[PDB]
RNA sequence: UAGUAAAUUUCAAUAAGUUUUUGAAAUUGAAAAAUAGAGAUCUACCUCUAAAACUUGUAAAGUUUAAAUUCAAUAGAAAACAG
RNA sequence: CUAAAUUUGAUAAUCUUAUUUAGUGUAAGUCGAUUUCUAAGAUAUAAAAGUAUAUUGUUAUCAAUGAAUAUAAAAUAUAAAA
RNA sequence: CAACUAGACGGGAAGACCCUAUGCACCUUUACUGUUAUCUGUAAUUAAUUUAAUUACAUAUAAAUAAAAUAAAUUUUAAUUAUUUUUGUUAUUGAA
């Protein structure tokens, strides 16, 4: 979970800083795994949608209990993934009935920790004393605290704080009407209920902003293919094709202002 | 001839409009139908005008069709159990070793029904103790809670009565399950499904500390009404 | 044979008509092949299956194959 | 038998009438100049037109009028079922006149009434009314057809979120589950008001008490069952050859364990 | 070879022989000719020809999941050949 | 043949590029032969009519036959066995 | 492949993967396919929707370039292996 | 005959550049006319009461909370709470 400096001892591990994947620590399993079809930027019918998108050799999916309601047992983590999209970890979660699934983990956890649900107030989980990275309620909770994927009370899935090195932190707490007003990473404020739930603490990598790729090619296995300027392309091309790189207004191609105010 | 139906390729047959009649012609080829075309000829009977008066234990081909059936029935897929119990449920049929294979046929299989699938025996089996042992119904007890609360109303009233008269119910499965269901969605299950409630709770030994007969029930009554009717 | 012919059907062809006794029977099918008429237009012939009747007895080879020439 | 809409179904019995394959095969067609859709509504024979668009300089161009259309559910007395129909405003203005929908079904002339949908809603309507004793379980047509996912999804369904063991996948995990007060029992509402009050005054909190006597035992149970897994866990990062990658990450771990400890 | 040219498209394939050697998909229960039009006519022929290996005759036993088959000898076609010995007439009349 | 006749804005076809009429889309919606509508915008007078359905078989390409009008192998057909 | 002949084989030709005529020849309870499974995909298509006839196609059939298999046969349920 | 290429304004494309034609194509823009995306008032779908909100009708998802159809279980699948939707569609006005 930590950064690589690298010796330069080629251009392009100059600058480069990534992080410990942590392959020793990936029991890699074929209960959870499918690998789909890479859609590259295209409908059904073969046209390309959104373009500088193509193939992935990080392509899979790992299903997840974002919502952990199910089940209230406690835990430990046997082992860990890696997602690419969000640039995440995850790890397995091993409940005392010998059931098995993945979770988000949040930052500051690891192989050997313990984690488990919440129904009830703090002071019952005599298991399990710290609480970070714990699916929780959030009536039952601090005063302080800080949560990194959140489940309304009129939801199923969640919408909100699901990348990396995120959280919601807390403005308010009315128990009256049990209407609580969160912040989001943005700074915009949302009312949610108390009834709802969310884990605790920011999702995993909070480094990857410490992060130089510093190559094209580690782009390109993912499934970013290559931008082209609007200003080398013909003016059949681009509604800025020419031999002027000087352009008033400055647009989009298929016609709309990208910069306002400007 | 323009302007074909497009029809699809299964050679499956739609008894669904059969007369009763039309019916009976095509069980006597028992020996070679699919088990899935059976289950639609015999539940279909029950819909046809005349199937109270029969007694279809002694008609010759129904009686060599179960014979084949208790042969064949643990080779058949886990739907059609349910589909057959409920067809000689509804023909008032009494056949040993077909309620055997059956029930074996069922510990087998008892993961993999739906709720409405695991209400249809969890009725046969309870409104009848012949059927089976207690140990088996035992069990569809200690699995009711999976399906209860997704199953429709008219299937829990049904599956709420056939507990008490048997004598199976608990604290455990009507504070958890039951009264909770009753005190929260309540109108919900209708105006026919509330009166068979209001003649149970009296003859449990019922507290009403609760506040769910004026609050839950009948402050909330008007608000269905297009239900009501002279009966 | 006509090549639409199958084996258990030679089979029974010939022990009921024939009677003759069999071990093993094999089966081969050709295509007709294209040929040339003497104005120069085409035309195909007809297809045919052959058959190796395999037997337990002994065979003169006036059968077998063409005499000695 | 003028209409070309009522010779289709005029040889239909009270048998056909139900296949559903077939009825397809003549609402599903196509008419002359009525749309593909007034057949599977009941427009009052409107339909739409072109025309020329103008301008100042009396340059023309292709222009679409279009029909009002009011999606709706009915309600019709006979067949005690609901039926979709879209409709002009002319259908709602007459409908008033005659009286309800099913007299509008059943009164009015093909001519006049261009659908097909409307004349087989009319044919299942007399049936009805020369036999009661006749069984219409589905309309149709009657209402669309909702999925539980869209297309892209189905693959995700394959893979199970959480596995549950041979023994244990088919029991009563009822009271595992997180719980809502409005879920959950009389007997726990109670005891989550001692719950509740207590959380504020821990000295009241001891082992002599049924509730905490309860967990306790309970909680206690679970942490011994994953003390196996634990050992088996901590035996890994022994035989584990690098120690600089632990004492590495161990260095990070700590930093989110600290900022939960010291929250602002 | 003259003249074989436009004449051998015309066939196209009169012969299991000729396409890759998984390519012939239950070759004996129908004739290819009759085959090869109707998946010409797209997808009504795929379904024709599907309701025509089902019907077929000449399937002298079902299929298996695996690659062993099942022979029936009663869908096998029977003959009512009697026995010719002691049998007076002869192919020709005096 | 009452959600009809008719009306307002627009368009279409009516010889008319404009001012009717006949119809359509949207919006409104009548009376009872004593009534109603057309007659190149509106008014009056008068005249005419009564806003339901049905009805004219052989059309068409292709083959063959008979006849008229034509070519006679670089013509006639793309082709005197050629799609 | 065999026999016979010489007509545009970049010469000649008794020769033939120039050309012409004819005949012979590919033997399967197992191998290789067919069959079962499924991926990308196709689709006058079930149900149902959209809409001017301006279109779709969660089914079904078809579709390896993939996975497994020969001796008793078919099927439900479970687990493991390839 | 072998060899060379000085000339036959040498051979090969009704050639390259240039001009005309009331010829063409593609591209540009504060060229002319215009179409569409898109913005907008009224009206219909659309109802009641009160002094613009509230309610009513209606659509859908969620909360351990009915389904149905497509061969295989016969009676409006209408409770509550929260939220979403008509920032719609059609005729029309003017602008673009
Ligand atoms: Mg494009
Ligand atoms: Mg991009
Ligand atoms: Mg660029
Ligand atoms: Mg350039
Ligand atoms: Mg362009
Ligand atoms: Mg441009
Ligand atoms: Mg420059
Ligand atoms: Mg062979
Ligand atoms: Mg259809
Ligand atoms: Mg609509
Ligand atoms: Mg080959
Ligand atoms: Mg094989
Ligand atoms: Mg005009
Ligand atoms: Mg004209
Ligand atoms: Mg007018
Ligand atoms: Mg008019
Ligand atoms: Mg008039
Ligand atoms: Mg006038
Ligand atoms: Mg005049
Ligand atoms: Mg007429
Ligand atoms: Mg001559
Ligand atoms: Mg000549
Ligand atoms: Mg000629
Ligand atoms: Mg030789
Ligand atoms: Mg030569
Ligand atoms: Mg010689
Ligand atoms: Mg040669
Ligand atoms: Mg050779
Ligand atoms: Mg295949
Ligand atoms: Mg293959
Ligand atoms: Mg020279
Ligand atoms: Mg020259
Ligand atoms: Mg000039
Ligand atoms: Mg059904
Ligand atoms: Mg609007
Ligand atoms: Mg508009």
């Amino acid at each position: 979970m930590f950064l690589k400096n690298y010796k330069p001892k080629t251009p392009t591990l100059r600058f480069k800083r990534d992080i410990f994947k942590m392959t020793p620590f990936i029991k890699k399993n074929n209960i959870f795994f499918i690998k789909n079809k890479n859609k590259s930027g295209r409908s059904t019918k073969g046209q390309i949608i959104v373009r500088h998108r193509g193939a992935n050799k990080y392509n899979k999916h790992l299903s997840i209990n974002v919502n952990r309601n199910q089940l209230t047992n406690l835990a430990i983590i046997t082992s860990l993934n890696y997602i690419n999209k969000n640039s995440c970890f995850i790890g397995l979660i091993k409940y005392s009935n010998n059931c098995l699934s993945y979770i988000k983990l949040a930052n500051g956890l690891f192989i050997g920790n313990y984690t488990k649900s919440l129904d009830k107030p703090l002071n019952f989980s005599f298991n399990f004393r710290n609480i970070l990275g714990s699916f929780i309620i959030l009536n039952l909770a601090p005063k302080h605290s800080i949560f990194s994927n959140l489940i309304s009370f009129n939801k199923k899935k969640s919408n909100y704080a699901k990348s990396a090195g995120t959280f919601l932190s807390i403005i308010k707490k009315i128990k009256e009407i049990n209407l609580f007003i969160l912040k989001l990473p943005t700074g915009e404020k949302k009312y949610f209920s108390g009834d709802s739930k969310a884990t605790l603490g920011r999702n995993s990598n909070f480094l990857n902003k410490f992060t130089v790729t510093g190559k094209a090619g580690i782009n390109r296995n993912k499934g970013w293919r290559s931008s082209v300027r609007g200003v080398a392309m013909n003016p059949v091309d681009h509604p800025h094709g020419g031999r002027t790189k000087t352009n008033q207004p400055e647009m989009s191609p298929w016609g709309w202002i990208t910069k306002k105010n400007k | 001839a323009k302007h074909t139906p497009n029809l699809p390729t299964h050679d499956f047959l739609n008894f669904k409009t059969m007369t009763g009649n039309e019916i009976l012609l095509n069980l006597e080829n028992y020996e070679n139908l699919r088990p899935s075309e059976i289950c639609g000829a015999l539940i279909e009977l029950s819909k046809r005008e005349g199937h109270e008066e029969i007694n279809w234990n002694e008609h010759e081909w129904v009686a060599a069709t179960t014979e084949h059936v208790t042969k064949m029935m643990p080779t058949y897929t886990p739907s059609v159990v349910c589909y057959l119990m409920v067809a000689f449920q509804r023909l008032r049929i009494t056949h040993e070793k077909l309620w055997k294979n059956l029930t074996f046929a069922i510990e087998k299989t008892i993961h993999k029904f739906n709720a409405k699938s695991f209400a249809y025996t969890y009725i046969a089996y309870l409104e009848d103790t012949s059927r089976s042992s207690e140990e088996f119904r035992k069990k569809l007890v200690e699995l009711l809670p999976i399906h209860l609360h997704q199953m429709n109303p008219n299937q829990l009233t049904r599956c709420f009565e056939l507990t008490f008269e048997r004598g199976y119910m608990n604290e455990y499965l009507f504070e958890q399950h039951f009264h909770v269901l009753y005190w929260r969605r309540n109108v919900w299950f209708g105006v026919n499904n509330i009166i068979k409630v209001l003649e149970i709770y009296p003859k449990l030994n019922f507290v009403d500390d609760c506040d769910f007969f004026e609050g839950a029930i009948l402050a909330n009554i008007p608000k269905v009404k297009t239900q009501l009717n002279e009966q | 044979c006509d090549p639409k012919l199958a084996k258990p059907e030679i089979k029974q062809y010939l022990t009921k008509l024939y009677g003759l006794e069999l071990n093993k029977v094999n089966t081969v099918r050709y295509t007709g092949k294209l040929k040339n008429s003497i104005l120069r237009k085409t035309f195909k012939t007809k297809d045919f299956k052959k058959v190796y009747a395999v037997l337990k007895t002994e065979v003169e080879p006036f059968y077998q194959k063409i005499e000695t020439m | 038998s003028i209409a070309k809409q009522e010779q289709l179904f005029q040889n239909f019995n009270q048998k056909d009438i139900l296949n559903p394959h077939l009825v397809n095969s003549v609402l599903e067609r196509n008419i002359q100049k009525r749309t593909e859709r007034s057949q599977k509504g009941l427009f009052h024979g409107k339909q739409p037109k072109t025309g020329l668009q103008t301008c100042f300089s009396e340059k023309k161009s292709i222009r679409w009028w279009k029909v009002n259309v009011h999606e709706k559910y009915l309600w019709s007395d006979i067949l005690q079922k609901k039926i979709r129909i879209q409709m002009s405003s002319k259908t709602l203005r007459t409908i008033d006149k005659y009286g309800g929908f099913d007299n509008y079904v059943l009164l009015t002339k093909p001519k006049n009434m261009d659908s097909l949908y409307g004349e087989y809603l009319r044919k299942l309507m007399m049936f009805k009314l020369k036999d009661p004793s006749f069984k219409i379980p589905y309309i149709q047509k009657s209402t669309p057809v909702k999925h539980e996912v869209q297309r892209r999804r189905k693959v995700f369904l394959k893979r199970p979120i959480v596995w549950y063991p041979k023994e244990i996948r088919n029991t009563d995990l009822t009271q595992l589950r997180m719980k809502l007060p409005h879920n959950m029992s009389r007997k726990e509402l109670e005891d989550f008001k001692v719950m509740e009050d207590l959380n504020e005054h821990p000295e009241r909190i001891t082992m002599d008490h049924p509730i905490v006597k309860r967990e306790y035992e309970k909680q206690m149970q679970e942490l011994k069952a994953l003390e196996p897994e634990r050992q088996k866990i901590m035996e890994r990062l022994e035989r584990y050859r690098s120690k600089k990658t632990l004492e590495k990450i161990k260095e990070v771990c700590k930093q989110g364990l600290d900022e939960w400890e010291n929250v602002q | 070879k003259q003249g074989q040219n436009s004449f051998r498209k015309r066939l196209g394939v009169y012969s299991y022989r000729m396409k890759h050697s998984q390519y012939h998909k239950k070759p004996g229960l129908i004739d290819l000719r009759t085959k090869e039009e109707l998946k010409k006519q797209g997808v009504q022929g795929r379904y024709k020809i599907y309701r025509m290996e089902r019907d077929s005759d000449r399937l002298f036993g079902q299929f298996s999941a695996r690659s062993k088959f099942l022979f029936d000898s009663q869908r096998v076609p029977f003959l009512d050949i009697p026995d010719l010995t002691d049998f007076d007439l002869k192919p020709y009349v005096s």
